[PDB]
RNA sequence: GGGGGGAACCUGGGGAACUGAAACAUCUCAGUACCCAGAGGAGAGGAAAGAGAAAUCGACUCCCUGAGUAGCGGCGAGCGA
RNA sequence: UGGUUCGUGGAGCCAUGGGGGAAUCUGGGCGGACCACCGCCUAAGGCUAAGUACUCCGGGUGACCGAUAGCGCACCAGUAC
RNA sequence: GUAGGGAAACCGAGUCCGAACAGGGCGCAGCGGCCGCAAAGUCCGCGGCCGUGGACCCGAAACCGGGC
RNA sequence: GCUGGGGCUAGGAGUGAAAAGCUAACCGAGCCCGGAGAUAGCUGGUUCUCCCCGAAAUGACUUUAGGGUCAGCCUCAGGCG
RNA sequence: GUGGAGCCUGGGAGUGAGGGCGCGAGCGAUAACGUCCGCGUCCGAGCGCGGGAACAACCGAGACCGCCAGCUAAGGCCCCC
RNA sequence: ACCCGGUGAAAUUGAACUGGCCGUGAAGAUGCGGCCUACCCGUGGCAGGACGAAAAGACCCCGUGGAGCUUUACUGCAGCC
RNA sequence: UGAAAUACCACCCUGGCGCGGCUGGGGGCCUAACCCUCGGAUGGGGGGACAGCGCUUGGCGGGCAGUUUGACUGGGGCGGUCGCCUCCUAAAAGGUAACGGAGGCGCCCAAAGGUCCCCUCAGGCGGGACGGAAAUCCGCCGGAGAGCGCAAGGGUAGAAGGGGGCCUGACUGCGAGGCCUGCAAGCCGAGCAGGGGCGAAAGCCGGGCCUAGUGAACCGGUGGUCCCGUGUGGAAGGGCCAU
């Protein structure tokens, strides 16, 4: 039978153009009032996931 | 953080928007917090006062 | 006129668990296995109090596709129009 | 409560076990809570070929088996035991 | 497959954050003599590995259904 | 009290002067067939030949510790040089 | 310094029970064929070969095949030899 | 039991050309070293050894294995209010 | 005449009364639903709108069901431990184990933060009413042995220590380049722009001398935005930024 898409990889993740995965930075859902304006901010980013983590997740997004 | 000592948002006094969160010590200083602060919403320094978080 | 039989197939009335979730309860397995009733050479469905955005289509059934999309989901495992 | 992709979700729709309970086209249901507007459709009676499923049965055909294989059984086998 | 960026509206070789014409993230740009050659890509075959299936074979103790 | 014949009560059920006894020669939940090829991170087994290379038994994390994911270490193909 | 060196992209792993020895420590008793780390080695996978009486890891030395040829290594040269 | 006539099993079994000591070896050696001893083959007997046979240790631990039982574990259901 | 003023007719209140409708709660009685029972049954007797039974509410509930009941470990249990910081072990880069040796954290500070300016310690001897080993004062010596909120370590007076003035940079938008590193995290950060603080200026300031003072994702709350809104306009609900 084809191969489902993964439902929590396609709302957390996007592959770009290249093929790199891509993802929020994580660390500020909460727990936040002592965290330094520099830090929530570079937090707000999308960073890419290493490439052998990356790898797998776009394994799991057969038709993106 | 504990009971005395609080968490906080600091609100912008002219457009009332909360730009900021800190913390204080409420038997330390009881009197809400009263700080300029520059609001991103204003784009200006602006008296902010402190806020229930 | 009925009754009883018929390998699969079919509808309807009931309906598990192992298992999967690398534990488990929701979830899954699955409306499956199985019991029961009923039909018949098929059965079911069928002639819009429909669809759903087109100023549209035009009963139902069956195949391809739409699409593992839309969504659903201890937003987990998975499920899936 | 079930059905739907929908697990209570903003949860409509279809169905209905309990309670309440109308109207007959100026009637009613629907387009995903609700309201308006704009549209779609006519519930609470019934039937309806074909295209579809199956293989006990008959036949055709195999880059299928060839007696430890192939059906459990090539043979008097659902037998002896 | 031929466009990407953005939660989205949306814009588009850009776009997102941003007040920014700032900075950054993610993106955009063949060979020979018009000819041929190669190629994005895509289709089919073959092979390796992966996912779903019992998924390399054999083995529980157990659980559940219906019967005896 | 013992005993013949004829009967009734069974599977989370019977029956028990109680031993978790007995319910067709193994009962802390009977047997048969089915779900079913349950599951088994465990044990075992894994079949012709030559040729080249050739490990690991560590780190992080892990209801993890004799299992995994990533990394380290082996090998192949392409590129660099 | 041209090596089964190195770097880059990708395909496939297996491993994630180690062990002895030397040196440096901790633990232990300046015990263990003890235990736990570090550097190194070997066995693992070199239970193939010589020496060590025998003997994975001590010494010698990395077995492509053949020879009734030569030189050596550790170890040996009285007889077993 | 033994001898002669008749009939004639069994578990077990890698193969066997299957001695003692002192050592060595995965730490309890017929199978390795050195020694000692020993002609070939049986019959009746004994049970020290072949870590003899049987039974994939029942103790112990391990498995995010099972099952019976308990309760002011969790969650539900019958039942009762 | 007071706020409003008088006879008389209304519409409606404050509170109360009696009639009535419509009802909720209790008490009594009835009979015919319903239940029981009676040689006799379209009836009699008894219970009686209760009980039973349907739907629904909340509760009690090992009677039963499904399960859960951690790991490390010189076997397991028992005890102890589990994340984070500091020192040692650690073999002079980094890293490095043991149920090895010792201690800390889970806070705090509106100043204990920024900046400008000023100041310098502990301790010893001598001197000085109450006054002491040690209160405050004077002299000399005294480089740091004191201080630095808390453990330890590193650092540090050419201040990070102590005092004062003005202040809120305990910034918003970013971020070259790195440390560390399996991932994910963690860490440092020049610079540019906006709007500020201190300073004459040079300049400093994106919390704290530093290293602990912490928690991914899921689900949800609140403020903002005004991005999506199931034919359409809204709305429901969501997204996004902040927490
Ligand atoms: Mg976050
Ligand atoms: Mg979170
Ligand atoms: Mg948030
Ligand atoms: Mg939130
Ligand atoms: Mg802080
Ligand atoms: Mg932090
Ligand atoms: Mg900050
Ligand atoms: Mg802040
Ligand atoms: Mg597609
Ligand atoms: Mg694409
Ligand atoms: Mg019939
Ligand atoms: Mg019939
Ligand atoms: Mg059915
Ligand atoms: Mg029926
Ligand atoms: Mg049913
Ligand atoms: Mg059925
Ligand atoms: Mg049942
Ligand atoms: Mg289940
Ligand atoms: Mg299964
Ligand atoms: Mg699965
Ligand atoms: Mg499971
Ligand atoms: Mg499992
Ligand atoms: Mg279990
Ligand atoms: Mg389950
Ligand atoms: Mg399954
Ligand atoms: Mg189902
Ligand atoms: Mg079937
Ligand atoms: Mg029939
Ligand atoms: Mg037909
Ligand atoms: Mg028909
Ligand atoms: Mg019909
Ligand atoms: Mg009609
Ligand atoms: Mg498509
Ligand atoms: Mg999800
Ligand atoms: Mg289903
Ligand atoms: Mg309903
Ligand atoms: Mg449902
Ligand atoms: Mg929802
Ligand atoms: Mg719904
Ligand atoms: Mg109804
Ligand atoms: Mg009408
Ligand atoms: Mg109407
Ligand atoms: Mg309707
Ligand atoms: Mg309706
Ligand atoms: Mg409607
Ligand atoms: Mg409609
Ligand atoms: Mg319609
Ligand atoms: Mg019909
Ligand atoms: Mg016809
Ligand atoms: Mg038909
Ligand atoms: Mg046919
Ligand atoms: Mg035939
Ligand atoms: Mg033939
Ligand atoms: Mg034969
Ligand atoms: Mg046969
Ligand atoms: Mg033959
Ligand atoms: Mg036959
Ligand atoms: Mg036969
Ligand atoms: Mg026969
Ligand atoms: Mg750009
Ligand atoms: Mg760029
Ligand atoms: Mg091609
Ligand atoms: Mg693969
Ligand atoms: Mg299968
Ligand atoms: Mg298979
Ligand atoms: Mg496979
Ligand atoms: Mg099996
Ligand atoms: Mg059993
Ligand atoms: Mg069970
Ligand atoms: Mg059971
Ligand atoms: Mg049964
Ligand atoms: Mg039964
Ligand atoms: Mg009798
Ligand atoms: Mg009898
Ligand atoms: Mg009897
Ligand atoms: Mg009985
Ligand atoms: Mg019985
Ligand atoms: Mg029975
Ligand atoms: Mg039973
Ligand atoms: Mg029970
Ligand atoms: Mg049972
Ligand atoms: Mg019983
Ligand atoms: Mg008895
Ligand atoms: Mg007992
Ligand atoms: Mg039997
Ligand atoms: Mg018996
Ligand atoms: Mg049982
Ligand atoms: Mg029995
Ligand atoms: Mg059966
Ligand atoms: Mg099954
Ligand atoms: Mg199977
Ligand atoms: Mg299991
Ligand atoms: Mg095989
Ligand atoms: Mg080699
Ligand atoms: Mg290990
Ligand atoms: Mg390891
Ligand atoms: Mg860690
Ligand atoms: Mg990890
Ligand atoms: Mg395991
Ligand atoms: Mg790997
Ligand atoms: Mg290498
Ligand atoms: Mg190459
Ligand atoms: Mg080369
Ligand atoms: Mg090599
Ligand atoms: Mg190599
Ligand atoms: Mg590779
Ligand atoms: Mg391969
Ligand atoms: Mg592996
Ligand atoms: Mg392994
Ligand atoms: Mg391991
Ligand atoms: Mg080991
Ligand atoms: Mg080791
Ligand atoms: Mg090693
Ligand atoms: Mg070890
Ligand atoms: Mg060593
Ligand atoms: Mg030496
Ligand atoms: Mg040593
Ligand atoms: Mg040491
Ligand atoms: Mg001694
Ligand atoms: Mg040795
Ligand atoms: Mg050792
Ligand atoms: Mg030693
Ligand atoms: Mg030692
Ligand atoms: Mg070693
Ligand atoms: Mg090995
Ligand atoms: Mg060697
Ligand atoms: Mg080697
Ligand atoms: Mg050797
Ligand atoms: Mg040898
Ligand atoms: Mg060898
Ligand atoms: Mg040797
Ligand atoms: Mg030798
Ligand atoms: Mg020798
Ligand atoms: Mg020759
Ligand atoms: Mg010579
Ligand atoms: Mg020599
Ligand atoms: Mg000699
Ligand atoms: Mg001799
Ligand atoms: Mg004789
Ligand atoms: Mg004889
Ligand atoms: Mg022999
Ligand atoms: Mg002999
Ligand atoms: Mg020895
Ligand atoms: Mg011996
Ligand atoms: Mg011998
Ligand atoms: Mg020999
Ligand atoms: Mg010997
Ligand atoms: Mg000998
Ligand atoms: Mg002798
Ligand atoms: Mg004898
Ligand atoms: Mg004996
Ligand atoms: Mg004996
Ligand atoms: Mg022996
Ligand atoms: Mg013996
Ligand atoms: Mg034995
Ligand atoms: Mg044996
Ligand atoms: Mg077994
Ligand atoms: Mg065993
Ligand atoms: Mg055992
Ligand atoms: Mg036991
Ligand atoms: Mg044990
Ligand atoms: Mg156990
Ligand atoms: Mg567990
Ligand atoms: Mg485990
Ligand atoms: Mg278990
Ligand atoms: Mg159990
Ligand atoms: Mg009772
Ligand atoms: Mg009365
Ligand atoms: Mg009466
Ligand atoms: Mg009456
Ligand atoms: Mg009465
Ligand atoms: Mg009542
Ligand atoms: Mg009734
Ligand atoms: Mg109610
Ligand atoms: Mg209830
Ligand atoms: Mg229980
Ligand atoms: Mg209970
Ligand atoms: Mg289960
Ligand atoms: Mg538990
Ligand atoms: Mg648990
Ligand atoms: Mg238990
Ligand atoms: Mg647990
Ligand atoms: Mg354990
Ligand atoms: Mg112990
Ligand atoms: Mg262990
Ligand atoms: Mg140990
Ligand atoms: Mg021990
Ligand atoms: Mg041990
Ligand atoms: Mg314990
Ligand atoms: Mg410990
Ligand atoms: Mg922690
Ligand atoms: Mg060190
Ligand atoms: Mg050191
Ligand atoms: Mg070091
Ligand atoms: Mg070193
Ligand atoms: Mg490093
Ligand atoms: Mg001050
Ligand atoms: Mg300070
Ligand atoms: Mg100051
Ligand atoms: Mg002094
Ligand atoms: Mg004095
Ligand atoms: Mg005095
Ligand atoms: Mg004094
Ligand atoms: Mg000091
Ligand atoms: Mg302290
Ligand atoms: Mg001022
Ligand atoms: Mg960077
Ligand atoms: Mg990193
Ligand atoms: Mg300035
Ligand atoms: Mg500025
Ligand atoms: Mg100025
Ligand atoms: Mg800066
Ligand atoms: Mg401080
Ligand atoms: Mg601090
Ligand atoms: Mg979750
Ligand atoms: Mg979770
Ligand atoms: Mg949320
Ligand atoms: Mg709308
Ligand atoms: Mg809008
Ligand atoms: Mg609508
Ligand atoms: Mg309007
Ligand atoms: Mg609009
Ligand atoms: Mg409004
Ligand atoms: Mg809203
Ligand atoms: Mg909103
Ligand atoms: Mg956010
Ligand atoms: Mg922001
Ligand atoms: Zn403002």
């Amino acid at each position: 039978p084809k191969m489902k898409t993964h439902k929590g990889a396609k709302k957390r993740v996007k592959i770009t153009a290249s093929g790199k995965v891509v993802a929020m930075k994580t660390g500020k859902r909460h727990l936040n009032w002592q965290k330094s304006g520099k830090e929530i901010r570079q937090k707000g980013r999308k960073f890419v996931l290493a490439k052998p983590e990356a790898e797998r997740i776009k394994l799991l997004l057969p038709y993106e | 953080a504990s009971e005395v000592r609080i968490k906080l948002l600091l609100e912008c006094t002219e457009c009332k928007r909360r730009n900021y969160a800190t913390e204080k010590n409420k038997r330390n200083t009881p009197n809400k917090l009263e700080l300029r602060k520059y609001c991103p919403w204003c784009r200006k320094h602006t008296v902010h006062r402190e806020v229930k978080i």
